[PDB]
């Protein structure tokens, strides 16, 4: 009834967590290795865009 | 009459001015939207006649103030009185839809093909050019030595045609107001709209065609009918994107 | 013919 | 444009005549949204979506029951709502009231004009001449009200009926009244179970509502 | 007791808070204030593709970043040719209510679905010329909010019966159910590798869940409203909501909490879509104040407007190449944009 | 998917005939239709197309105003009306259907067809004639165009057919590179502009016959003399 609850809340609890921090940095990493590769950022010639 | 000729062809510049102003934001405003509905239509297409209509009250008022060459009054005349037989078309056109969209509001909205609007435009835009034509064939270069009976034949149409007009827009708005009856706003726009078309865009055209082949006077007619006239004329223009549009 | 009271803006063509 | 680039051209025009073809049609029909509580009769008016065909004075109506917090959305540019309240059990007609004014005042049908059906006002007489269960009890302020003396309008039907009758329309009318801005309307009805004039009804309201957004159209309104 | 284990769920609840606070260290704010912004981003409408003749609610690209499918009121699904502006189908459905739409990563099938409570399944490519249904997918007591293939066979589909299911194509049931949201559930969002999925709904919480397994093994409560859109970053790590609180919210899936709100005191009205760029640099969201807006994902900072729709923007989509971002509107219309 | 057709017999040059095709197993009211006829000993050619809703029509200049094509969509079958047959007419006339979107596969089904026996443009080559190949060996079949079937869209519209003996031919590669359905792996095709090859590694049976390539970049259709292959 109400164990189902307290069962996925102890699940959920035990989980090893990186500091945000660290995980800030993979977000920002990943942008910078793939800005050269979006059109929308830096925006492509006008002979490349099929539009 | 020099006194009275500075004073109204300044204030029409002023009124040609505010009006061109006002019809360049209705034709750009109308010309972005993607729905358009039946009621856009026809108000795109008078702020079209107005455009046309007043640049010409504007050109004349300026080349007035000065003593341009008069090449100009020969060629601006047939785009001019084009425009503005087109602008009153679309004024009756608009009452009449506006009636039949109470006279019959299911057919209005779910049985009323979807381009009559574009298709009725086109038409009344081409009423106005075979007018055109016919008053240029008949009263002209090409009948000229004939005879002076065949060009009062042409302005007798055209008065005819002036007060056609006036009854489809007053007979269209009054089966409004007898349906509506049988509520404020209604009849605050359905008067101000027929007064606004019988006291400043009818008289000029009437005064024109009419006053061609009456001898009135020298005085009575040009410096106190017809410059009157001209300014309730582009008045008229000038108010029919804030009567239609903006409000 | 054209009437001879006719003024400068009568005579449009 | 290639030789089989005119043709894909030519298959797209096809297919935007079919599409235009289409909705021809779907301009015709009228579209409505049956709504109301359980125990309101709601399934016998016209007599996870239940479709419902019909028409009246060669018009061609359409009609949806969803059996609302987040779908409502889908159903903004309907033609009306027809609201359907048991006006008989008093226990309820609050759960009816807050039911409605969630309705009138969401913000996706601000537009939207309700038709207000009060279904069992056969059952609203035997429950006012017997005289075993009062209004007073659960509305507070009957005691203090009275039949409008314009509003006559009762054609022959006992007077205590015609009073609680008319206020059970009031406490839904003054709920459209508060906020409505005069942007759309409430069409209030009174039916029992087996009144066969409910078509016209929809019908006549239906053809205000259609009078209304022409006028609005033409800046009139 | 049921007074018992009530204390119990609150016990466990601020001891995941305290691990949500011991592993915040810092913010995403601090770390990225020394990166050069991205400056003003001028996109313009370069196509606007006319048919629908009403308002639309879904739109999905196809892996080929070309071809795209679109879901309308008026009952019917167009595949359009993006860069021609050719419609290469238009699919009749049985229920005018459409809510969502999909499009195989094959290409060779596109999903559907709205109050019916059905997903059905079409068939694009098959032999007799025409589209036909290939599936009816029943079993949903509540309205179908989205739904994303993970292959030709298997789809996920969200409802409006607070639960997410996963379904088997060939025989037409639900291979595992996923519940757990009290509210209706609105999008979801599959991870790039396709073992996972992210899930949003009218509870104003975020759950993250195991395709395989088929639990739920993170909960993310940081809304205040309605989530009616989520999508993944590209990394896979993170993933962007947008509610009805007119806040969009960027959660770390390894940190287990939020790292940045995309909000402006000028918003107020909600996030009918959301959507990231390729390289993850630009969050798109689109609001039912008639335009887009696109924020440095990684600044909250807004970069530009993509205002060019006379109603509501409904749907948005990036293209996987990252070439073009198309939107919908309830104005009938959809426009790429570059 | 049926193509049946019917018409044929002897005609006096001067006289005239109507052949029909009629469809049974597909949408035809969105397939494009077109007549492609052989010589009895020669080549393949292309003689009308109609499209799907009547709207565009294409003919030979061979054939130019004196056939007609048309279709009966309601009733599924399609067209040819012969008017001052030649001795030149002489012929087994094909049916094929076509559809055209983005992806697509046109000419994807031809029909059985019916033999009539009456009593620039961009030539593009098949230089070998005749090949013979031992089964389990890959062979190439080349063909090179007078002008480049490459567009400006990045569309190359060469195409590969196969005619089996004894039966109506049927289409292996489609714009040069993507194998039609139902064709087995082992066929590919590549090749530039006015430069192009047809593989086929791990040569069996059923895999012989004559080999064509047909240009789509520009009316009239153009088809290749014809590479045959024998055991
Ligand atoms: C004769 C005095 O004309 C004016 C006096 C003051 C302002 C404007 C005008 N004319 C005009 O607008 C005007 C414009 C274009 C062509 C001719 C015009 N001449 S016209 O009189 O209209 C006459 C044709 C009816």
């Amino acid at each position: 009834q109400a164990r189902k609850l307290v069962e996925q809340l102890k699940m959920e609890a035990n989980i090893d967590r990186i500091k945000v921090s660290k995980a800030a940095a993979d977000l920002m990493a990943y942008c910078e290795a793939h800005a050269k590769e979006d059109p929308l950022l830096t925006p492509v010639p006008a002979s490349e865009n099929p539009f | 009459c020099y006194k009275q000729t500075l004073s109204l062809t300044v204030l029409t510049c002023i009124v040609s001015l505010v009006g061109l102003t006002g019809n360049a934001v209705v034709l750009w405003l109308l010309g972005c939207r993607m729905r358009r509905n039946a009621f856009s239509i026809y108000i795109l297409n008078l702020a079209a006649a107005d455009f046309l209509f007043l640049s010409g009250r504007l050109i004349y008022s300026l080349l007035s103030f000065i003593s341009i060459p008069h090449t100009i009054s020969k060629i601006l005349y047939p785009v001019m009185m084009f425009s503005y037989f087109a602008g009153l078309s679309f004024l009756s056109a608009v009452s009449t839809e506006r009636c039949l969209s109470v006279l019959w509001p299911i057919w209005y909205r779910c049985h009323r093909p979807t381009h009559l609007s574009a298709v009725v435009c086109v038409l009344l835009w081409a009423l106005s050019l075979l007018r055109s034509i016919l008053e240029w064939m008949l009263c002209g270069f090409l009948f000229s030595g004939a005879d002076s009976a065949w060009c009062q034949t042409s302005d007798f149409i055209t008065v005819a045609w002036l007060i056609f007009l006036c009854v489809v827009l007053c007979g269209s708005s009054l089966v409004l107001l007898i349906r509506i009856l049988c509520l404020t706003r209604l009849y605050v726009t359905i008067l101000l709209t027929v007064l606004v078309f019988l006291l400043c865009g009818l008289p000029f055209g009437i005064q024109f065609f009419l006053f061609l082949w009456i001898h009135v006077d020298r005085e009575v007619l040009f410096c106190h009918v017809h410059l009157v006239s001209i300014f309730l004329s582009a008045l008229n223009s000038s108010a029919n994107p804030i009567i239609y549009f903006f409000v | 013919g054209r009437p001879e009271w006719w003024m400068d803006y009568q005579k449009r063509y | 444009v290639s030789a089989e680039d005119k043709a894909a051209a030519e298959r797209s025009k096809m297919i935007d005549k079919n599409l235009r073809e289409d909705g021809e049609k779907a301009r015709r029909t009228l579209r409505l949204l049956l709504l109301g509580a359980d125990n309101s009769g709601k399934s016998t008016i016209v007599k996870g979506i239940f479709e419902t065909k019909f028409q009246v004075d060669k018009v061609n109506f359409h009609m949806f029951d969803v059996g609302r917090r987040k779908w409502i959305q889908c159903f903004n540019d309907v033609t009306a709502i027809i609201f359907v309240v048991d006006s008989s059990d008093y226990n309820r007609l609050q759960e009816a009231l807050n039911d409605f004014k969630s309705i009138w005042n969401n913000r996706w049908l601000r537009t939207i004009s309700v038709i207000l059906f009060l279904n069992k006002q056969d059952l609203l007489a035997e429950k006012v001449l017997a005289g075993k269960s009062k209004i007073e009890d659960y509305f507070p302020e009957f005691a203090r009200y009275t039949t409008p003396e314009d509003a006559t309008p009762e054609p022959g039907e006992d007077p205590r009926v015609t009073r609680a009758k008319y206020f059970i329309r009031k406490e839904f009318v003054d709920i459209s009244t508060a906020s409505g801005d005069g942007r759309h309307i409430c069409y209030p009805h009174f039916t029992c179970a087996v009144d066969t004039e409910n078509a016209r009804r929809i019908f006549n309201d239906c053809k205000d509502i259609i009078l209304q957004m022409n006028l609005r159209e033409y800046n009139l309104v | 007791e049921l007074d018992q284990l009530r204390q119990e769920a609150e016990q466990l609840k601020n001891q995941i808070r305290d691990a949500r606070k011991a592993c915040a260290d810092a913010t995403l704010s601090q770390i990225t204030n020394n990166i050069d912004p991205v400056g003003r981003i001028q996109m313009r409408t370069r196509r606007t593709l006319r048919g629908h003749l009403a308002k639309i609610y879904a739109m999905h690209w196809g892996t080929d970043s070309r071809l795209l499918v679109s879901a309308s009121q008026d009952g019917k699904l167009i595949i359009w040719d993006s860069y021609t502006t050719n419609k290469v189908h238009a699919i009749p459905l049985r229920s005018s209510w459409v809510m969502t739409c999909a499009y195989a990563p094959s290409g060779n099938y596109v999903a559907c679905g709205g109050l019916d409570n059905i997903c059905s399944i079409y068939n694009l490519k098959t032999r007799e010329g025409n589209v036909r249904v290939s599936r009816e997918l029943a079993g949903h007591t509540g309205y179908l909010s989205c739904c994303r293939f993970l292959d030709d066979n298997q789809i996920v589909t969200s409802s409006g019966d607070t639960t997410c299911a996963l379904w088997d194509i060939e025989t037409g049931q639900q291979t595992t159910t996923f519940t757990g949201h009290t509210g209706d559930v609105m999008s979801l969002s599959l991870a790039p590798d396709t073992r996972l999925f992210v899930s949003g709904a009218c509870d104003a919480s975020a759950k993250l869940w195991d395709v395989r397994e088929g639990m739920c093994r993170q909960t993310f409560t940081g809304h205040e409203s309605d989530i009616n859109a989520i999508c993944f970053f590209p990394n896979g790590n993170a993933f962007a909501t947008g509610s009805d609180d007119a806040t969009c919210r960027l959660f770390d899936l390894r940190a287990d909490q939020e790292l940045m709100t995309y909000s402006h005191d000028n918003i107020i009205c909600g996030i009918t879509s959301v959507s990231f760029s390729k390289s993850g640099r630009l969050l798109l969201a689109g609001y039912d104040d008639f335009n887009c807006n696109v924020w440095d994902a990684l600044k909250a900072d807004r970069a530009g407007v993509l205002a060019g729709h006379d109603n509501r923007v409904s749907c948005l989509g990036v293209t996987d190449d990252g070439m073009a971002v198309a939107t919908g509107s309830w104005d009938s219309f959809l426009k790429i944009w570059n | 998917v049926q193509l049946v057709e019917s018409g044929g017999g002897l005609v006096q040059p001067g006289g005239s005939r109507k052949l029909s095709c009629s469809a049974s197993g597909f949408a035809f009211s969105s397939f494009g239709m077109h007549w492609v006829r052989q010589a009895p000993e020669k080549g393949l050619e292309w003689v009308a197309y109609i499209s799907s809703g009547s709207g565009t029509i294409y003919y030979a200049d061979t054939v130019k105003g004196r056939f007609t094509i048309s279709r009966d969509d309601p009733k599924n079958t399609l067209f040819l009306q012969m008017t001052s047959l030649r001795s030149e007419d002489t012929a087994m006339y094909y049916c094929v259907r076509s559809i055209y979107y983005y992806g697509s596969s046109p000419f994807d089904f031809w029909g059985q067809g019916t033999t009539l026996t009456v009593s620039s443009d961009i030539v593009m080559t098949q230089a070998t004639s005749s090949v013979p190949v031992t089964p389990g060996e890959s062979v190439s079949i080349s063909c090179r165009s007078s002008k480049s079937l490459l567009h400006s869209n990045g569309n190359t519209y060469l195409y590969w057919f196969l005619q089996r003996p004894g039966q109506s031919p049927q289409l292996l590669i489609y714009r040069m590179s993507n194998l039609a359905s139902g064709v087995p792996d082992r066929f590919s095709g590549s090749g530039s502009g006015t430069a192009f090859t047809l593989t086929i590694s791990r040569l069996e049976a059923e895999d012989v016959g004559v080999y064509y390539c047909m240009q789509h970049l520009e009316y009239p259709l153009t088809f290749g003399a014809g590479t045959k292959l024998e055991l």
